DNA sequence: GCAGACACTACGAGTACATA
DNA sequence: TTTTTATGTACTCGTAGTGTCTGC
């Protein structure tokens, strides 16, 4: 099997998530965060034609860097990872997917809560913003039948008050309450538009991030609120 | 069965860790201040503390997650330095539990001295966390558990049952190894080494079974394979009948015989004199086995050493 | 230092709010101030016969243990937690060492040796030198002053003298007149 | 031959490390114990201890991996430490075992105390890694491995062999020097001095074959040879003589002479005063070297500690 | 006869180059000459316990008889960590010279040393083939039994009637062609032989003695000794952190000059006393206290003028 | 292309612990 | 009127020096 410097792109962003990763033979490539905060799934270009476990999932994309585009990944006849490059060949570990966190299967939403979306570019002034700001803790709720995020900084108002930062997502067209509360820190999913539909009940809840490329579905926090 | 098989596992210690909170063998009250809590529904802050281990706290802290449905995360102490609770352990504490479960965060043998400051970041963790999510300690050793922890939680202690349960845990035990050899393959041709091996080494409940497995090397217990796990090799006729008779080239002829094991012997020996000598001579024969136990391994030459004790019991030493 | 009213901010004020942490640095250094050790309230507890205060507070077996070796009269119950202390309670320790040195009194003054640390350069080099240990270091400047005046061993040993050789003989700026004394008077 | 040889070595106790498990030379029951191991394929966690060195544990250890065709790593205990377990041992045991083999850490003399606090990460850690994974630990001395560690693993402790193994035992070594010696070019022209060898030394099997080593100076064990080694000395009469006429300079002087082995003097010592001395003056020599035989090992000097025994005897031994 | 021509110590500048320049007993020469024939030498531990026997020169000699590549390290220096780095850099590196790398360990007796080594039960075997190591005691006991175990074990001197009379011809017959080499004189050579006689096992003291005659060109206990005369405390309860260090070798200095100047009754209580304060060494949790502990022990009882 | 900015490494200081 | 033993190991903090990723 071959990998494109699209999906090399995919799983450097899938290390942010589980330090290493399960993948199975396919077209379709899951991960979730050890401690279940994040679980993300995609679709590939490039063709899946093994099982194998891989403990580093960071350092191989990062060996996988130094060979050309053209680089033949094997089953190793002794059972690890053969990379051949043109003029060489290099030898990279499998552990057993035992000790690398795999989901079970991959995890449908259900019927969505509210939905709204947001733009690539939109996404970017918040990621961007939060370091200089300092905001690590965000609502989605709603303003004016007009669904709005809110940057705040847990550590300055911990009861999530003075708001330091706010971007309108679209209208709001049925009829409850919410707050909505992610950290900052499950916000691992790569850059550009995403659907977004958020799910509730009561202590329950779950927010997906349905995106062109792979899909992402992030934990709330518990002095999240809501009516559904 | 009634018994729970892991069967992803040969170490047969580990393939039949008890599933539930029903499985483990546990002291009445504490069962019973088990079974409560996985009836309240959620799970306040334990600690389970041995010191002799495999008495089951961290088997335990595995059930009662099991039994209450948590969303669980298992960690090992000694990997649970200060930045891991910062990031991982905090994280997941600060993640709605979306379908509505209990976190549960076992950390297991955290009773290293060396991670006396993550605990103590910990502190206020536990507070600022209580809502959602709770944390079950194992250790083998309390006082490695800073005092403001053990306020914290609440402090279960495990393999000091009463005269009372300890009877009723072996026979407990007696029958669950009874039903692991049905289960193994083993058959028992005498039960009393079934019994022997359960009171044997008791408090710990591991090597109880480990111990099941290197004794069952032909697979039968017979009543032979008592002899071993009860060892006695003895016949001390020789010594005991050379030590009335007070001489010494029989005595001093004895000594390089028994200077094999030495800690068996001496044991032998204070457990049949015992019975042959008078009253104010049980006490002397403590004072002299005892200090000659004491000072073995010290000792340059065991079978001199061993000599040494024989004259010191002969001359002190008096019965008919 | 323009503007001329500028109602003088404290040393710290400055610092921060300017934010030069360097400033801050100095700043908070000036707080060090450190020493502690109540070890002699536990210690003349043990020998004036008193009210505890302990197991609340950090206590040392060998502060203690040494503090009373100072005393003939203690050795014997100072020995006793010496073959004895591995294995007792920091607080055991405590409880048999006052229910074992009988009077009480203590002034302070503990002994040292004498260091000629001249001399103990000497002694080290030849011992780095040799690859022999101390004893034996010894014989040495003896048959080299008495015998062959030892300038040259000096002479040709000064060449290490390496200043991390330094940190283990002395511990200040007399370190550092050492550095000069064995360069010079061979 | 029936015998390894690892060719790659000069030092020939090292030469001759038994390659599996049938050709070591072991008690009875740990033999079949261990056949026992080999055959379910799969190999427990096991802790093998001496406290006597050259018994076999570090052999035994690798013989192991090798009858199950492990997928081996082999540690120097004091090499240990925590961050090594954190690294290397736990890339290793989280690595799938491709192949389909049995994963085995080696860890050879982990007894050190300064390991504790890396054999307390190891708890948790054993119970984790358990399916893929065991680990094989060589000890001088348990009591240096914490307890929890000793209920994780199946202990068989080398060296105790009962009366009939060590017989046993004896023979097959007797016949395991001969075939060494066919190979190295030595010749036997006594076999009494091979029998000797063997018993002389007995628990320890290294220096019995680095004894074997030194004795074969000239290329033949002849009845000569036999003298040296079953020589010892007997001749204690220097110091019999010096005690008898209760001087120091002498005896003074005769003291560092018997420093090389202590337990050994101390033997012949009780041994020939037994009969040179009056019987009340029997009593006390027990005494008098009983003591200072318990304490040897913890006298720092030895050489003075046996100055004192001559002292305490000249005084209180009276006798024609 | 060997000179190290850069050398400003007589002791190290004619330590014997062979096996056979040194002068020894009997089995001694011979189970050298033994060891060196077959070319690559084994684990050895040599000890003599009578010091200045040739201990520390029969390993550097035994070396050099292979052409072994032969590191020199001495035991006081062996950390623990001197072993994992330096000498485990050493004994794992090949070598382009093919020969025999070995470590020889000079008086490994000592005391922090304990844990060094026991990390060598499990190096010494690492590394079998490559190098092997010599190491030199004063006290065995003072080496663990699982090195005893992995070492041939040699022990030295107690010549015979007849080793002695040879022995002491060659000493004098070496001293002279010494002083030939450093340009001093000989009067007599009865003063020659009276040196070998007076300091005999002890051939290191003997050359010694001679660098001292030496400023013309032709032929540290008192410290402690005073303070236990003079019956005070506050020096000699400051003299103990001194020679905490080794304590065993101290022990043994102290029995061998207080034997001498201290009274015949007060004789047989000294060795009570160090006897039994020897004993409990290595239980004592502080060793410079027990130390101390002895001092008083000494100052009350012992009596003498 | 560089210079600037961010992230990850390592060493030094401090602290505490256990065995001798 | 006081005042710090030796040897090994582990965790955390702080800073400074190294890198790579990025922006005129
Ligand atoms: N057997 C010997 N023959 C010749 N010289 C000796 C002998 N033993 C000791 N010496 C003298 O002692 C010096 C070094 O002694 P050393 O081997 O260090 O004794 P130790 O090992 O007992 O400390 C040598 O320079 C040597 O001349
Ligand atoms: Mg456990
Ligand atoms: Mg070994
Ligand atoms: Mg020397």
């Amino acid at each position: 099997m071959k990998l494109s410097k699209d999906t090399t792109a995919l799983l450097k962003n899938f290390a942010t998530i589980n330090s290493g990763i399960m993948l199975k033979s396919g077209q379709f490539i899951m991960t979730r965060a050890v401690n279940g905060t994040t679980y993300a799934e995609a679709n590939i270009s490039d063709v899946i034609d093994f099982d194998v476990a891989i403990y580093d999932l960071n350092g191989f994309l990062g060996i996988l860097s130094l060979v050309n585009d053209d680089a033949e990944i094997s089953q190793s006849e002794d059972g690890n990872i053969k990379i051949a490059d043109a003029r060489s060949t290099i030898f990279w570990p499998a552990a057993d997917p035992s000790t690398v966190v795999a989901p079970n299967k991959p995890i449908p939403f259900p019927v969505a809560s509210a939905v709204t979306e947001i733009k690539a570019e939109d996404l970017q002034q918040l990621l961007r913003v939060s370091r200089g700001l300092q905001i690590d803790t965000i609502a989605i709720t709603v303003k004016e039948g007009k669904i709005v995020i809110n940057g705040f900084n847990k550590v300055e108002d911990s009861a999530l008050t003075r708001v330091k930062y706010s971007l309108t997502l679209g209208d709001y067209d049925g009829e409850n309450t919410f707050n909505f509360i992610i950290n900052m820190a499950n916000m691992k999913m790569q850059p550009g538009n995403y659907k977004l539909l958020l799910w509730a009940k009561g202590k329950q809840g779950a927010a997906k991030f349905e995106g062109e490329h792979a899909n992402y579905v992030v934990a709330l926090e518990a002095d999240s609120t809501h009516d559904f | 069965s009634m018994i729970t098989v892991n069967e992803k596992e040969h170490i047969l210690e580990q393939k039949y860790r008890p599933s539930t909170i029903d499985e483990c063998i546990l002291p009445a009250f504490d069962k019973e201040t088990f079974k409560s809590i996985t009836s309240k529904g959620k799970i306040p802050h334990i600690i389970l503390h041995s010191p002799s281990p495999g008495t089951g706290k961290t088997t335990v802290a595995k059930a009662l997650c099991h039994d209450v449905n948590a969303d669980m995360m298992f960690v090992n102490g000694s990997d649970c330095k200060i930045d891991f609770v910062r990031g991982p352990l905090t994280n997941f504490a600060s993640a709605a539990s979306f379908d509505g479960r209990q976190k549960v965060i076992v950390i297991d043998e955290f009773d290293r001295s060396g991670l006396a400051e993550s605990q103590r970041h910990l502190r206020s963790f536990m507070e600022a966390y209580s809502s959602n999510c709770s944390i079950i300690i194992t250790a083998n050793n309390i006082d490695g558990i800073i005092k403001p922890l053990q306020s914290r939680c609440r402090v279960i202690t495990f393999g000091q049952p009463t005269d009372e349960d300890k009877i009723e845990m072996m026979k407990q035990m007696i029958r669950r190894l009874t039903e692991i050899c049905k289960h193994e393959g083993i058959a028992i041709a005498d039960m009393k080494v079934v019994a022997a091996l359960v009171k044997k080494n008791f408090p710990d409940f591991r090597k109880t079974i480990g111990e099941l497995d290197s004794y069952s090397s032909k697979g039968v217990l017979d009543a032979g394979i008592l002899s071993l796990v009860t060892n006695d090799r003895g016949a001390i006729d020789d010594v005991l009948e050379s030590l009335k008779n007070k001489d010494v080239k029989q005595l001093r002829a004895l000594a390089p015989k028994y200077a094999a094991d030495y800690s068996w012997f001496v044991g032998k020996l204070a457990e049949e004199i015992y019975s042959r000598v008078t009253p104010q001579s049980i006490i002397r024969m403590y004072e002299i086995v005892g200090e000659n136990n004491q000072y073995h391994g010290i000792a340059a030459n065991t079978e001199l050493h061993l000599a040494y004790l024989f004259i010191q019991l002969a001359c002190e030493m008096q019965w008919k | 230092s323009l503007f001329k009213d500028d109602i003088q901010l404290n040393e710290h004020q400055v610092a921060w709010y300017s934010k030069d942490w360097t400033a801050v640095q100095s700043a908070a250094d000036s707080f060090k101030e450190k020493a502690e050790n109540e070890f002699f309230e536990i210690i003349g507890a043990i020998n004036n016969k008193t009210k505890c205060s302990i197991a609340q507070k950090d206590y040392s077996k060998f502060m203690v243990e040494n503090a009373l070796s100072q005393f003939p009269e203690c050795m014997p119950a100072v020995y006793a937690m010496n073959l004895i202390g591995s294995g007792l309670s920091d607080e055991a320790h405590f409880n048999y060492l006052m229910a074992a040195v009988p009077r009480g009194k203590r002034y302070g003054k503990w002994a040292k040796l004498v260091e000629d640390s001249t001399e103990v350069l000497i002694i080290k080099l030849l011992a780095k030198r040799y690859q022999v240990n101390t004893n034996d270091a010894i014989n040495y400047k003896s048959i080299l002053t008495k015998n062959g005046k030892l300038p040259l061993v000096l002479k040709e040993l000064k060449g290490l003298v390496t200043d991390d050789f330094l940190k283990e003989v002395t511990k200040n700026v007399k370190e550092q007149k050492q550095l000069k004394k064995l360069a010079l008077e061979w």
